[PDB]
RNA sequence: UCGCCUCCUAAAAGGUAACGGAGGCGCCCAAAGGUCCCCUCAGGCGGGACGGAAAUCCGCCGGAGAGCGCAAGGGUAGAAG
RNA sequence: CGCGGGGUGGAGCAGCCCGGUAGCUCGUCGGGCUCAUAACCCGAAGGUCGUCGGUUCAAAUCCGGCCCCCGCAACCA
RNA sequence: GGCGACACACGUGCUACAAUGCCCACUACAAAGCGAUGCCACCCGGCAACGGGGAGCUAAUCGCAAAAAGGUGGGCCCAGUUCGGAUUGGGGUCUGCAACCCGACCCCAUGAAGCCGGAAUCGCUAGUAAUCGCGGAUCAGCCAUGCCGCGGUGAAUACG
């Protein structure tokens, strides 16, 4: 919660911004989950990283104000015995 | 009580001011 | 009477009485009883259907409750599960969903304890 | 309908949330309805106050300005 | 009385538009509405056949006929059941009776269902005939809501003389039928 | 194993044997009896709150596969149900 | 082959007779007391009843086949 | 990124299960500490967190500051409740390069377990035990119910 603020880091919003205005579209790899998503976000795919390596995810219009990490989780679960 | 965040005896306790605890003296 | 689907509030006080509703209670009850100008104070045993429509009037129509308020609150979930949100995860799985160790008692979320062998 | 062990089934009048209905012709005459959805509030002659759809709709218009 | 507003509305403006609609040359083939008839399968009382009195009471109230008792067909032991015992109340009504409880049906009970986005569009039987079930009974006009004890539903059979469903939801829609489309 | 009942063996009347093949009886019903009146199943598909393979309800199709206190056989809804 | 008995939580017994509800001791699991283990205390989990088929509304329970188990008998030759 | 995992098990705690009690309004009485890279009166905008402005103080000299319980007055009427506030939904404030993982706080909705806890087990002999608030260290902020301290009201009971 920020509001003046909306904070994304520069990195991939130069990549992203360019794949609308470039014209062409592809596979992005970042290390920043603590970026938000969208509007020119949508539709592109974004590899986050979780520490471990980059996970593919896929955008759309409901991942709005939602940051970077959540669709990249940390930890390795499946339960117990 | 000191836990319901909307009272005056919980805001007190978790030390913190709002419409349950407005600050005037 | 009743109000907001069915919901009968009965006898007690009425800004009691009016919690009892799905949405609804202390701060959107006393602030619906003076806009409609009623006595908080008074009982919902006995009162005009006057100061009675004019309270359901408000409430059924200003904010959303019960059916429609569950209805987009369950769906609001069921947008965080399958967009693979994490939050949609810690839904799915039944776990606590904000910040909360779950090394000892979740109980509240997690349900009744189930042991097992050291 | 044998006579006898039977409710009276007399006119009536009733009322609702807007107006009466004058058909009635029911057993206990004199009636009070809570809201009739059709006065046409609650979903006929939609009137679909209060309405849904927000969450994707807010998160886009509070965003990208700052 | 042989009079009741809904029945009124059949003939002097459901009919016509259904001629009209369905272009039908003979004056029967025009589906005439017969028979609803309300069942509680009410099986929860079983071994006490006294709570049954006061649900039938009840039936009576909201239509204008006591309501035969329905009876236990097989003995069935899954869920209790001796042969003999009753299972619920059913009562059949028609012939302005039927109207005039179908008129208080449409204008008054459905509406105090909590929620109701509308009645299901899929119930049709496919001969064209029509049932729905309903939970609480205190939706109902003469229900008081201090004589409700407990809460016993009932399904609601509506049979009609169209030989179809898309004639049936026709006759049903145009008596006001609040269907979910 | 020993008397009684049903089916087969039994060779299309009856009867017909073996330590031949298979099953039942030693009860039950004051309604499960007499009569007059009425009613018609099982099952399948569709529809219906709690109702689920199945409780009850509504539609159509269903000549008997249901039922007839218990074993089998014969019989039986134009009833014996 | 013959006649009788049995087969049920991990172990050992009950329940079957008289249809509708599975019980008892040990063991196992969680806690307690002890420096600690045992003893001891407070809690819990655990069986589809050998198997297939049949009867009834309903089968661990009644019936029939088979698969094991123990006992008995197998004489005059 | 993890140390924040969660089928589970134990230790120390906090908030409770209410009427010697809960809520609201008014009315009082402390000590010890901290702060001009800070403590911020007072005024305005805001339901509020907070944000604008902005005076004093190197501080027995200004600020944190309201102490809380108590007191008075009214409300609740034994109810899983005006008890209890865990959980979750939505809306925001702030620090910080940055609050998905992991922050604290405010409002709106949600209101769970819980009706004094099996076997067992702890502390305390007086201004103590109970109970009520307050300050500091660390520190951007903070998961502090912790720790180290300060005063308020204030029992019971020791045959042996
Ligand atoms: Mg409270
Ligand atoms: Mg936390
Ligand atoms: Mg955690
Ligand atoms: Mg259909
Ligand atoms: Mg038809
Ligand atoms: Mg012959
Ligand atoms: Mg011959
Ligand atoms: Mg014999
Ligand atoms: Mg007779
Ligand atoms: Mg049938
Ligand atoms: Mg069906
Ligand atoms: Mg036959
Ligand atoms: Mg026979
Ligand atoms: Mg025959
Ligand atoms: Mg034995
Ligand atoms: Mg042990
Ligand atoms: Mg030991
Ligand atoms: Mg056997
Ligand atoms: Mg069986
Ligand atoms: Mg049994
Ligand atoms: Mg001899
Ligand atoms: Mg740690
Ligand atoms: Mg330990
Ligand atoms: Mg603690
Ligand atoms: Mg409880
Ligand atoms: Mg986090
Ligand atoms: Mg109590
Ligand atoms: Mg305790
Ligand atoms: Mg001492
Ligand atoms: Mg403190």
């Amino acid at each position: 919660s920020l509001k003046k603020g909306v904070f994304v880091d520069d990195h991939l919003l130069e990549k992203v911004l360019e794949l609308n205005a470039k014209g062409e579209k592809r596979l992005i790899k970042t290390w920043s989950r603590r970026s938000t998503i969208v509007p020119e976000m949508v539709g592109h795919t974004i590899a986050v990283y979780n520490g471990k390596q980059h996970v593919p995810v896929y955008i759309t219009e409901n991942m709005v104000g939602h940051k970077l990490g959540e669709f990249a989780p940390t930890r390795t679960y499946r339960g117990h015995g | 009580g000191k836990g319901d965040r909307r009272t005056r005896r919980g805001k007190i306790w978790r030390g913190t001011y709002g419409k349950y605890r407005p600050r005037k003296k | 009477a009743r109000i907001a689907g069915v919901e009968i509030p009965r006898n007690k006080r009425v800004d009691v009485a009016l919690t009892y509703i799905y949405g609804i209670g202390k701060a959107r009850a006393k602030e619906a009883l003076e806009k409609t100008g009623i006595n908080p104070a008074t009982r919902v045993k006995d009162l005009t259907e006057a100061e009675v429509v004019r309270l359901r009037e408000y409430v059924e129509n200003t904010w959303k409750l019960e059916g429609e308020l569950r209805a987009e609150v369950a769906a609001n979930i069921k947008r965080l599960m399958d967009i693979g949100c994490y939050r949609g995860l810690r839904h799915r799985r039944g776990l606590p969903v904000r910040g909360q160790r779950t090394r000892t008692n979740a109980r509240t979320r997690k349900g009744p304890r189930k042991t097992v062998a050291a | 309908m044998k006579e006898g062990i039977h409710p009276k089934l007399v006119p009536a009048r009733i009322i609702c949330g807007c107006g009466n209905v004058i058909e009635t012709y029911s057993t206990k005459p004199e009636i009070y309805v809570e809201v009739c959805s059709k006065c046409h509030p609650f979903y006929t002659g939609q009137q679909r106050f209060v309405d849904t759809e927000g969450r994707v709709e807010r998160f886009q218009r509070r965003y990208g300005d700052s | 009385p042989l009079d009741v507003a809904l029945k009124r509305k059949y003939y002097e403006e459901v009919r016509p538009e259904l001629i009209r609609r369905f272009g039908y040359q003979n004056v029967w083939e025009v589906p005439r509405l017969e028979k609803v008839v309300i069942n509680q399968g009410l099986g929860e009382a079983k071994e006490d056949a006294r709570i049954l009195e006061k649900a039938a009471q009840e039936l009576a109230l909201i239509t204008g006929q006591k309501p035969a008792v329905t009876r236990a067909k097989k003995s069935i032991s899954n869920f209790k059941l001796r042969k003999g015992m009753p299972i619920g109340l059913r009562v059949t009504l028609r012939r302005d009776r039927m109207w005039i409880f179908l008129e208080k049906l449409l204008n008054v009970a459905l509406p105090r269902i909590r929620d109701f986005r509308g009645l299901n569009p899929n119930s049709f039987d496919g001969r064209g005939n029509y049932n729905l079930g309903l939970r609480e009974q205190l939706i109902f006009p003469e229900i008081t809501y201090d004589m409700v004890d407990a809460l016993r539903g009932m399904d609601i059979a509506v049979v009609t003389t169209a030989e179809t469903d898309e004639e049936a939801r026709a006759l049903l829609e145009l008596l006001g039928f609040p269907f979910r489309k």
